[PDB]
């Protein structure tokens, strides 16, 4: 998972 | 469901045993990744024989305890269900997008839903579940009110108690709202499953609003799907950025994911955090990056 657009 | 002993878990061991080898198949090429077989049925054996150990003389308690009596009757019907599978998808377990195929994948996050669901309940091998926390307190208001302390009732009496406060408009909604709610696929509403929905489903007072708008109409939503299976989804929309969908988060049960196809080549997945679902749609729609739900040319309007 990565940080939200 | 019977009273559970030493024996009974015993079985359950052996059959969860001829499950692992047959998922020990070279041809099934599984990937180390959540929900993980080869990881999930060792992990359930270790908490059982947790539990176990928690109750060294005093094993008619733990006999006696519903909740347990109707996980060790699931578990045991699952493992036997995945070794039926196997004896009847022969060959065809190892073709990648085969209906036998999926049904195991979507049994390995049942697997992973009940583990998370069975160290909810007994933490630390001791049975907690009449002191689970709901996570949200007009939820666990609901709860306290229609069944006290109990950590688990069957549908029947579950679907009665929320349609006195939030009506179901129809049989076929009730099942719709069933084969949402009911992870474990048990036929029973545990507290740990009904904190997971009313967390995924915030807030409380539009609660069936929220899932008729976000999961019932929503294209983008995807019910018992995976991280591998989300980007295995995505990757025919490789060329156009802006596709996503989203589902239940498997390690971290209770939150989104939202998976999507950049400008850039890449597809990702990301977990909201701070704000509902229903507004990093919409913010992800405004600013470019969720456009097109499962690929789709139109998006829900969710500004309503
Ligand atoms: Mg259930």
């Amino acid at each position: 998972y990565t940080p939200e657009p | 469901p019977g009273t559970v002993d030493k024996k009974m878990v015993e079985k359950c061991w052996k059959l969860m045993d001829k499950v692992v080898r047959l998922c020990q198949n070279p041809k099934l090429a599984l990937k180390n990744s959540p929900p993980y077989i080869l990881d999930l049925l060792p992990d359930t054996y270790q908490h059982l024989r947790t539990i176990l150990s928690r109750y060294e003389g005093k094993m008619e308690t733990l006999g006696e305890n519903e909740y347990f009596r109707v996980f060790m009757e699931n578990l045991m019907k699952k493992t036997k269900q995945t070794i039926s599978l196997f004896k009847e998808g022969k060959e065809r377990m190892y073709e990648e997008n085969s209906q036998p195929r999926r049904n195991l994948t979507k049994l390995s996050l049942i697997f992973s839903h009940m583990l998370a669901e069975l160290k909810g309940i007994f933490p630390s091998g001791l049975f907690q579940g009449d002191t689970f926390r709901i996570t949200k307190a007009d939820a666990a208001e609901f709860w306290r009110k229609a069944f006290g302390e109990k950590t688990i009732v069957p549908w029947k009496s579950f679907r009665q108690a929320l349609h006195e406060v939030h009506p179901i408009s129809s049989g076929l909604e009730a099942m719709a709202l069933k084969s949402t709610i009911d992870l474990t696929c048990n036929d029973y509403i545990s507290v740990f499953e009904f904190d997971i929905f009313t967390r995924l489903f915030q807030p409380w007072s539009s609660l069936l609003r929220n899932w008729n708008s976000l999961a019932v109409t929503h294209p983008g939503y995807m019910a018992f799907l995976t991280y591998d299976e989300v980007k295995a989804r995505l990757q025919k929309f490789i060329h156009k950025p802006g596709s996503y969908i989203f589902r239940l988060s498997c390690t971290r049960l209770g939150q989104w994911a939202i998976g999507y196809v950049t400008a850039d080549g890449n597809i990702l997945q990301t977990i909201p955090h701070n704000k509902p679902l229903f507004q990093a749609l919409i913010d992800g729609f405004r600013e470019g990056f969720y456009l097109f739900p499962d690929g789709r040319n139109q998006n829900p309007d969710l500004t309503g």
